[PDB]
């Protein structure tokens, strides 16, 4: 299938630069142009520019005043967006998208998953992750597992639950900023447990801004 | 006008029909360029919905249709489903700006979905958090509709407002909402009370869960 897969979230100080990548698969890379489009939080889509993947020719939005450059590496089927002199208004999700021709124009027929660029002067911090549990381990009553994810910056984290190699249904909850300016959230294993055994389930917490992943696979005895 | 104009929001009930207008100007629609529409579901990338005024990519339901006359375009959605909630953007090309332009986005809300009461799960502090000299109670709230709740905490029987952080509700995969509330305590507060409770009010009822430091003793 046609697929565009982008690099991960990035954090940068004001005045720095960022390079985001977009790897294409499932079609002939050089036969279709790539566009970049951004979305600042809660706001509208904004075109950044276009690159011809065959010959490398570029076009840009006037809004960027020379601060953006697009490039391509055909050997890697990848395009790159380099944005310099970053400012607070550049905090946004950056998407790539494939330009497809139809009889009377071009449309953006396939989009990457987006990469969040956060422009911030604050330190990046990986989350602490605590195994939490509702219920005890004496009645015919459900035990519910969750993971409390706290003390991280910036947003966001991504959580997955496993039983062995098999991903499990989870409930996701919003992230909230604490009074100390760090963030916190929780993830709950969706299915209550009838027969709890140690090490069977694990929660995996990814925080790409800190290039970090933490897995919790033991729920110790309650106090 | 060198910008596309769409309404900020549209709403309808399940099974009803809505439309989303998008108007442009002499330098885009008036210069001969078509309109395309993109659907952005919560926490997802945009997806192409309509191209070239009225064409559907494979897989897009025929409940979505488009038209354009002159500088006036419209996206019609029949048989509204809860799954349709999200942001819809029009797009064109503009000669005066020498680039692609998008409308501001229209948020579609599907009102009047079936009522659903929240399930509430309350978690005490973990052993590890207590060893770090901290204590957080976590109240997780799931499977409710409409997406408004209020949360109240009590220590024994006394309301507690200090130390509470409660999220805004967010739509989950099954079209119901989820929210959470956190009560930060010191280990002394947690250990010296008989119990703590989270009370969730939704659509004329309140449900309460309680935890106690010696519950799983
Ligand atoms: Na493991
Ligand atoms: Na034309």
């Amino acid at each position: 299938q046609v697929q565009l897969v982008q690099s991960g979230a990035e954090v940068r100080n004001p005045g720095a630069s960022v390079k985001v990548s977009c790897k294409a698969s499932g079609y002939t890379f050089t036969s279709y142009a790539i566009h970049w489009v951004r979305q600042a939080p809660g706001h509208r889509l904004e075109w950044v520019g276009r690159i011809n993947t065959d010959n490398g020719n570029t076009k840009y939005s006037q809004k960027f005043h020379g601060r953006v450059a697009l490039s391509r590496d055909t050997s890697a089927s990848t395009t790159y967006m380099d944005l310099s002199s970053l400012n607070s208004e550049d905090t946004a999700v950056y998407y790539c998208a494939r330009a497809f021709y139809y009889s009377s124009g071009v449309m953006f027929d396939s989009w990457g998953q987006g990469a969040l660029v956060t422009v911030s002067s604050a330190p990046t911090k990986a989350p602490d992750v605590f195994p939490i549990i509702s219920g005890c381990r004496k009645d015919n009553s459900p035990v519910v597992l969750a993971c409390l994810i706290t003390g991280y910056h910036p947003t966001s984290v991504t959580v997955t639950w496993y039983m062995g190699t098999q991903s499990q249904p989870q409930r996701t909850f919003p992230e909230i900023q604490r009074r100390d300016s760090y963030y916190m959230t929780s993830s709950q294993l969706s299915t209550p447990l009838q027969q709890w055994r140690q090490g069977e389930y694990k929660c995996v917490v990814q925080h790409t801004a800190s290039k970090s992943k933490k897995e919790i696979f033991r729920w110790p005895e309650s106090p | 006008q060198s910008a596309l104009t769409q309404p900020p929001s549209v709403s309808g009930a399940p099974g009803q029909r809505v439309s989303i207008s998008c108007t442009g100007g002499s330098s885009n629609f008036g210069a001969g360029y078509d309109v395309h529409w993109y659907q952005q579901l919560p926490a997802t990338a945009p997806k192409l919905l309509i191209y070239g005024n009225n064409n559907r990519p494979s897989g897009v339901p025929d409940r979505f249709s488009g038209s354009k006359s002159g500088t006036s375009a419209s996206l019609a959605i029949t048989g509204l489903q809860a799954e349709d909630e999200g942001d819809y953007f029009c797009q064109s090309f503009d000669t005066s700006l020498s680039g692609w332009i998008f409308g501001g986005g229209t948020k579609l809300t599907v009102l009047g979905q079936p009522k659903a009461a929240p399930s509430v799960t309350l978690f005490p502090p973990s052993s590890e958090e207590l060893q770090a000299n901290k204590a957080t109670l976590v109240c997780l709230i799931s499977d409710f509709y409409p997406g408004a709740v209020t949360v109240a905490w009590k220590a024994d029987s006394s309301p507690v407002k200090a130390g509470v952080e409660t999220t805004t509700p967010s739509k989950q995969s099954n079209n119901k909402y989820a929210a959470s509330s956190y009560l930060s305590l010191t280990p002394e507060q947690w250990k010296s009370h008989r119990s703590y409770s989270c009370q969730v009010t939704h659509e004329g009822s309140t449900v309460e869960k309680t935890v106690a430091p010696t519950e799983c003793s």
